[PDB]
């Protein structure tokens, strides 16, 4: 519960780390487990780098028409009602 | 104190010059800046009289061009004559430092690519001061604006018209709403 | 050139109950009989006309009786009654056409300088709206032919000229002043689907069997002001409209508290008064 | 179940029936109440001081001389276990003064950020701490202390360093004040991250961040909860 | 611009000044004002229901 | 009514709240003198 | 092109329209002077911008095969006026 709470928490919103970081927060300076979380999370191990992707939050373009068919039942439930 | 025609002197009046001392311990607050100079400035019949107690006079003077340097010297002084004067002494603590507050407002609100040093000047050696007097003051729930260490911000914001002119809409329609929710609860039950 | 005219109703159950005369005289079809109007400006009125006593063969449909004293010597008793409303047109039942209204039109042409036919409705089961007008149009073609005079849409509505409803009104027996929005949404978007489907039927038969007019004049621009956003990418308009769905909720969230508040307050304190100070 | 140990709330998770009328106004208060402390006792902070706050603001009346105050003394804690808490003086009874010169320096120690007054507090007051009888709150409000030094620096400063907060609050070391920057990510009141060179944080806050679509997703539950108001006045007008 | 005279945002950072200002919201102003007046007439009338009650 | 167990049981008042609010900032002359320390 | 980015870059003009970039905004100008197309022409990043044009003469394979828009406009602003009509169904009254 070290290890995989460092699996979630090792860039949950960081820049990016290197192999000093990995020997700080980890232990067992590298085991083919790490290098598993590297080939199992999806993950680049960038040169002697680290990055969670290329963008680390995947890119998060209508806040229109749901709303509207939120008008749509508003409004109705406004009707029948005094 | 906004009579100025009614109080030359009684024996009510233990002098008029402190007279106008309550009446400026209470006016460069009360008073904004129109105000300040409706009062102090325009209303020169407290002039003719304060002529002779100038300390506080310059300091609002200041008080206009916002001249920081001399506000925090006059802040100083201000500060040790509050601190030996009557009915004040447990609770003097607020004014110099909501006069520090009042006047970081308007000078932030100047422009924003700003720096706290090129006003430390103003501050006097004022970086390490204002670091720990804003960061406890932003603490204090103070004047929305944004300043760093290893950039030195200055910030104009919080417009009312853009999200609190509409938020106290909800802040009091849902805060009457269950008062009188509850109210109309016990009604029936 | 006319953009409107008073569509009179009364002149409308005129054309109604001559109609009915048309039907229960024998199996004369077409409704065909002689507009009248006073031409003020390009706008019009159309509050009275007749019927003309016609027959069309049923082959060349240029067949046609339009009698003098019926007409010309009606017309000379109905001056001494009212001028105003002078000869201006006719008009036809039958959905599409015949051969002859242009015949006819410009037979009348000499009556009235713009005279005009009206395809009428004998049984309103439209979408939309009854009858229109057609005036005599120069419109041949790029190719320039001599001059065709197949009278084009000259678009009008039904104007009610005066209230008159002292019985109009009181024959409704029917609605209100509909305080109804979701009749209006139903209507429109039905209607501008059927018309397209409408639409889409007539240019598979355009690439399928159509004719010439495949893409005569405008439909290439028909398919232009379609293109005035030919997902149309409104994303200016996007967040556009995200600003005014802010002012949308800034005008709900706060009239709505409004109400929320006024009916609140009043209805709970007659509700309270009725409530205890009953018992 | 709440005076004596505590095994059968598992009871209410899996029997939750507990929705009448609501009839006597009060029972619903105090029920509200106690299941807050429940939730309080449990684990929470959002679910159970809303339910505090409901029950304080369902105070019947004061009629009653002093009854709300140990009962508030008691209610407000997981208040003081969320650090956003000024001093609650509003609340005091001037008899329950006597007692609470424990807990008055209590929420001094709230908006104080000692180490040895956090722990001399206790050392000072561990018996009325015993009569509160909950360690829940000492067992977080370290924690607390740390959280209320990350939300007030981290909405100071744009890009601060971590040494700078860390060597403030006395961490002596750039590794726990990464864990606890890491933790508080975890927990997520900013977005600080760390310019990983030997820490030295790179960082920003967060205006701009929308405000006009936003609004106008809680005006549903705005103006759907007034209409809901409107229709159960509408059925009690019906009384 | 402390008395309204200008309105906008100078620089030294950047050595530019912007100018702005449009403040004219009648709709916010005024509803919400408004709106605080009923406040103020709805605890009025709480008074009022309280008495008729007891 | 308070049917429960817990029946067991401005001169500066006003500027009280912020004195303790007040209580973590140099309570009451090194403001003036860090005018000379440069 | 039905599609969007209609802030067109300059590339296609100055490489197909045989003209060079000096001269595209000469040939949107003069093209203004004509009015067939009145385009709002980006010059922070040189992009020829696209507004409203005037179309064609015929295209009878999409006179034909304009149902990917003519239908799809027709069944589904029919289908979603169906739903908001079936959202707020029961309101018929």
């Amino acid at each position: 519960t070290i290890r995989d709470e460092i699996a979630g928490c090792i860039e949950k919103a960081y820049e990016k780390i290197l192999f000093t970081e990995a020997t700080r927060i980890l232990f067992f300076n590298t085991p083919k487990k790490m290098t598993d979380y590297a080939k199992k999370r999806g993950w680049v191990l960038g040169p002697n780098n680290y990055y969670s992707f290329a963008s680390q939050q995947q890119k998060p373009t209508i806040p229109s028409t749901e709303l509207a068919k939120q008008v749509i039942e508003y409004a109705r439930q406004l009707e029948m009602i005094v | 104190f906004l009579d100025t025609v009614s109080t030359f002197t009684s024996y009510e009046l233990m002098d008029y010059k402190t007279f106008v001392t309550y009446t400026v311990y209470v006016s460069m607050i009360a008073l904004e800046r129109p105000d300040l100079r409706e009062k102090v400035i325009k209303g020169a019949e407290i002039l003719e009289v304060l002529h002779s107690l100038p300390a506080v006079r310059q300091y609002l003077f200041s008080l206009y061009e916002c001249r920081y340097s001399v506000f925090f010297q006059s802040l100083a002084v201000v500060e040790q004559e509050m601190k030996k004067d009557w009915l004040f002494a447990p609770h003097y603590r607020y004014y110099v430092r909501e006069m520090r507050i009042h006047a970081y407002s308007q000078l932030l609100e100047s422009y924003r690519s700003l720096t706290l040093g090129y006003m430390a000047e103003a501050f006097g050696v004022g970086v390490e001061f204002i670091d720990q007097e804003l960061s406890r003051f932003i603490a204090a729930g103070r004047l929305h604006c944004k300043i760093d260490k290893v950039n030195e911000i200055v910030e104009t914001n919080r417009p009312d018209s853009k999200n609190w002119q509409y938020q106290e809409t909800i802040k009091k329609g849902d805060l009457l709403l269950n008062r009188v929710q509850k109210l109309s609860r016990v009604i029936n039950m | 050139a006319v953009q409107k005219v008073v569509v009179h109703p009364l002149v409308l159950l005129s054309v109604v109950d001559h109609f009915n005369r048309i039907g229960k005289v024998g199996n004369q079809k077409r409704v065909v009989g002689v507009l009248l109007g006073s031409w003020q400006k390009k706008v019009l009125d159309v509050s009275n006309s007749f019927a003309v006593p016609f027959d069309e063969d049923d082959k060349d449909d240029s067949v046609w009786f339009l009698d003098h004293d019926y007409l010309e010597n009606m017309y000379g008793m109905f001056k001494k009654v009212n001028a105003r409303e002078r000869i201006v047109g006719w008009y036809h039942t039958g959905p599409k056409l015949h051969k002859n209204d242009i015949a006819i039109n410009e037979l009348m042409k000499r009556y009235c300088p713009n005279s005009v036919l009206v395809i009428i409705d004998v049984k309103p089961k439209d979408l939309g709206l009854p009858t229109e007008a057609y005036i005599s149009v120069e419109e041949v073609h790029d190719d320039g032919t001599p001059t065709s005079k197949t009278f084009e849409h000259v678009t009008s509505e039904i104007g009610a000229e005066e209230a008159e409803e002292v019985g109009v009104e009181h024959l409704l027996r029917d609605i209100k002043d509909t305080t109804s929005q979701r009749i209006t949404n139903q209507v429109h978007g039905l209607k501008g689907l059927n018309s397209k489907l409408l639409d889409i039927r007539s240019y598979l038969e355009k690439v399928a069997t159509g004719k010439l007019p495949i893409n005569h004049q405008i439909i290439y621009q028909l398919q232009d002001v379609f293109n005035l956003l030919p997902l149309q990418e409104f994303v200016k308009a996007f967040y556009l409209k995200t600003n005014d769905q802010m002012v949308v909720v800034y005008l709900a969230s706060l009239i709505r508290s409004v109400v929320a508040l006024h009916n609140l307050i009043n209805n709970k304190i007659a509700n309270r008064d009725a409530e205890k100070k009953e018992g | 179940y709440l005076h004596y140990s505590l095994y059968d709330q598992a009871e209410k998770l899996v029997s939750k029936s507990v929705f009448p009328e609501q009839a006597n106004n009060n029972e619903w208060a105090r029920y509200l109440y106690y299941t807050g402390r429940i939730k309080a006792i449990q684990l929470e902070y959002s679910e159970a001081r809303r339910t505090m706050t409901n029950a304080l603001r369902k105070a019947p009346q004061h009629t009653a001389v002093g009854f709300k105050q140990t009962v508030h003394k008691l209610l407000i804690v997981v208040e003081l276990l969320l650090g956003e808490i000024p001093d609650r003086l509003q609340f005091r009874q001037p008899s329950l003064k006597r007692s609470l010169m424990p807990y008055f320096l209590l929420t001094q120690a709230v908006r104080t950020g000692n180490l040895a007054k956090f722990n001399q507090v206790l050392d000072q007051f561990g018996e009325k701490f015993q009569a509160d009888g909950t360690y829940t709150l000492i067992i977080r409000l370290r924690h607390n202390v740390i959280k209320t030094g990350v939300r007030m620096i981290s909405l100071s400063y744009s890009r601060i360093s971590l040494a700078d907060i860390a060597q403030k609050l006395q961490l002596d070391s750039p590794e726990d004040a990464e864990f606890i920057v890491a933790k508080a990510i975890r927990d997520g009141v900013i977005e600080a991250s760390i310019n990983h060179e030997k820490g030295y944080v790179q960082s920003k806050e967060m205006i701009d961040i929308y405000s006009t679509r936003e609004p106008q997703l809680a005006f549903h539950q705005r103006i759907s909860f007034c209409l809901d108001i409107h229709n159960m006045s509408v059925k009690a007008m019906r009384f | 611009i402390l008395d309204k005279k200008f309105h906008g945002i100078l620089d030294q950072g950047e050595g530019v000044l912007i100018i702005f200002d449009e403040p004219p919201v009648d709709k916010t102003y005024e509803a919400a004002l408004e709106t605080i007046q009923n406040m103020s007439k709805v605890v009025d009338s709480l008074y009022n229901k309280a008495k008729k009650l007891t | 009514m308070s049917e429960k167990k817990q029946p067991v049981d401005e001169d500066n008042w006003d500027d009280d709240n912020v004195e303790d609010d007040f209580s973590n900032q140099l309570r009451a002359e090194k403001h003036g003198y860090k005018m000379e320390t440069s | 092109r039905p599609a969007n980015h209609r802030q067109l870059t300059f590339e296609e003009i100055a490489k197909s329209a045989k003209i060079t970039v000096n001269e595209v905004e000469l040939l949107v100008m003069k093209a203004l002077s004509v009015g067939l197309v009145k385009g709002s022409i980006d010059e922070v990043d040189k992009r020829v911008h696209m507004t409203w044009v005037q179309p064609r003469v015929l295209d009878l394979q999409q006179i034909k095969g304009m149902k990917d828009r003519l239908e799809f406009w027709c069944t589904d602003v029919k289908s979603m006026e169906m739903l908001v009509e079936h959202q707020a169904h029961d309101i018929l009254t």
